[PDB]
């Protein structure tokens, strides 16, 4: 079990480690979070309570270094920062720990809630969606753009998402209009999972991050990301069936995580019913329909 | 974006563009089975793709062997169109190509945007008004080729006949509508004040008849009264 220490916390602060969160005071003595379970990336994020702008955060793996957090009073902002001398880092966290300063990552042990959310997630795949190649964790905030919204403006500060567009010369073969428009199987396996992606994995692994990033940061062009990539696999009438068991599992611990209070902004509603209701998958995703049947009924 | 009242004349002006009304590519008549069930026979249709600057008319003929075998045509109907629309385009030089194709109905947008990836300066616009084009089976040299035709085929028109030697687009425009709308709100009788009198004929390469300045506002009266009467007689006012 790994730990992220603080230097201090000088201004008033909502913390979250993944799914957790807990409020901070200014200046209070809190020096970090502890019993963070190895083998999953992670996020820590933070919202200041003088100014719920910007939500941000860093997602992170404890396997890749040592990594802290330090106000930075110039910037304004709580920032993930690599130690490189290993007895330091170990040296600080014994002391921090021994004088119990660090809040302890909170897992119940019956909880499978973040493997279910983070399944397929992998801080490689991270790294190349936000591109800050000098570091090993990956900073994302509330108003990072993505590729695609940026061509309807930053590059270095954009999200890097497989861009999906379902009129499109890529979306479509020529001669097969029609056909490729109605079903979008060729798009799917041929273009995005043989083509681009390379297999399902990496393709979930989009899906979940871009859930993530739109849950936790109130991104938007994220959530414009989830949506796509749930509709391209549910308007195509040819899917593999372990894909489409997996999407059910993956789609219904996300509908299980998002706050009662968020769906109204989070969801899109034609999305969600086509897929649900019309599309070639109506049936497939037994799980996700019952869940959001029962706790977003208005929604449809 | 969509094309309205505030926008009209827009259509007059010197970039290329075109209607295009899919309502009479799938036309079928509805009939008993033996087995006293319901079925549909298809006959032949057509696309009707109008420049309204020039009066010029791509009449694509839909025959019905292009529905054989094929499941769900109201929908592929509306693919084909937008297949013969973009066929159409291809086929025209890079001068005659459209700037803007305007349908008629906005459940041609997506099948049309869709064939036309390859021309994405060619904007595709819906438009608020009523058209009366599904009206174009109404003239006789119309629904007659196409009823005749025995394969696929291209047939041009000027649906304005002469009429831009002493009128402006905006008025053949005006006047067009207002006869199409007439042969929709009551083809016998729209179609009895175009052919009463024996001494005005339709010249051979022509659809309409030969009126002149005078007899045309004569005969556009009519029309208005027809439309007022068979909205009265309709609404009970
Ligand atoms: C008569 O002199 C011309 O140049 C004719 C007039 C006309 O209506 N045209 C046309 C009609 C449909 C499609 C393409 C062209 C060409």
């Amino acid at each position: 079990m790994n730990t992220v220490p603080f230097t201090s916390a000088p201004i008033e602060v909502t913390i979250g480690i993944d799914q957790y969160s807990f409020n901070v005071k200014e200046n209070q003595p809190f020096h970090g979070i502890k019993d963070i379970p190895i083998g999953h990336v992670h996020v820590i994020h933070f919202q200041h309570a003088d100014n719920s702008s910007m939500r941000y955060g860093y997602w992170f793996d404890c396997r890749m270094g040592n990594f802290y957090i330090q106000y930075d009073p110039k910037d304004g902002l709580y920032k993930m920062m690599e130690e490189r001398d290993g007895a330091k880092f170990e040296n600080i966290v014994h002391n921090f720990k021994e004088r119990q300063m660090m809040v302890s990552y909170p897992k119940i042990d019956e909880d499978d809630t973040w493997y279910n959310l983070t399944e397929f997630v992998q801080m490689d795949k991270i790294r190349k969606i936000v591109r800050k190649d000098e570091n090993q964790f990956s900073y994302v905030d509330s108003s990072m753009t993505t590729v695609q919204e940026n061509e309807l403006s930053d590059p270095a500060h954009s999200l890097n998402y497989t861009v999906i567009n379902f009129k499109s010369r890529e979306a479509i073969r020529p001669g097969h209009e029609m056909e490729d428009f109605l079903d979008k199987s060729y798009y799917l396996n041929t273009v995005m999972l043989q083509g681009i992606f390379k297999n399902s994995s990496n393709y979930f692994g989009e899906l979940q991050f871009a859930f993530l990033n739109a849950m936790f940061f109130g991104n938007y062009g994220s959530s414009l990301q989830w949506h796509a990539m749930i509709e391209l696999i549910c308007s195509s009438a040819t899917v593999p069936k372990h894909m489409l068991d997996k999407l059910d599992e993956i789609l219904y611990y996300q509908i299980k995580t998002l706050p009662e209070q968020y769906s109204d902004i989070l969801l899109n509603e034609r999305v969600w019913n086509i897929c649900l209701y019309s599309s070639f998958q109506k049936n497939s995703l037994h799980n996700t329909e019952k869940i959001m049947e029962n706790k977003y009924p208005e929604l449809l | 974006g969509a094309m309205n009242s505030s926008n009209y004349a827009e259509l007059f002006n010197n970039d290329i563009k075109l209607f295009v009304d899919d309502t009479n590519v799938y036309r079928v008549t509805v009939h008993k089975t033996f087995e006293g069930n319901v079925a549909t026979k298809a006959i032949n249709g057509c696309i009707f793709t109008l420049n309204p600057k020039t009066g010029h008319l791509f009449l694509k003929i839909i025959h019905t062997s292009v529905w054989a075998g094929q499941k769900r045509l109201s929908q592929l109907a509306k693919w084909k169109t937008a297949e013969e629309v973009s066929a159409l385009v291809r086929s025209l030089p890079k001068e005659e190509q459209p700037k803007q194709i305007i349908v008629t109905r906005k459940a041609m947008l997506d099948p049309l945007e869709v064939h036309m990836l390859d021309f994405p300066n060619i904007a595709i616009r819906p438009t608020e008004l009523r058209l009366p084009f599904s009206a174009a089976m109404s003239i006789d040299k119309l629904s007659d080729v196409v009823m005749k035709a025995t394969e696929p085929q291209m047939v041009l028109f000027n649906i304005y006949d002469d009429w831009l030697d002493r009128i402006s687009s905006y008025t053949a425009f005006s006047r067009l509508t207002l006869l199409l709308r007439a042969l929709k709100t009551n083809e016998e009788s729209a179609k009895m004040i175009l052919l009463s009198d024996p001494t005005i004929t339709i010249k051979s390469y022509h659809l309409w008849p030969s009126f002149t300045d005078e007899q045309w506002i004569t005969i556009e009266s009519q029309m208005r009264d027809l439309i007022l009467t068979e909205y009265g007689r309709k609404y009970n006012v």
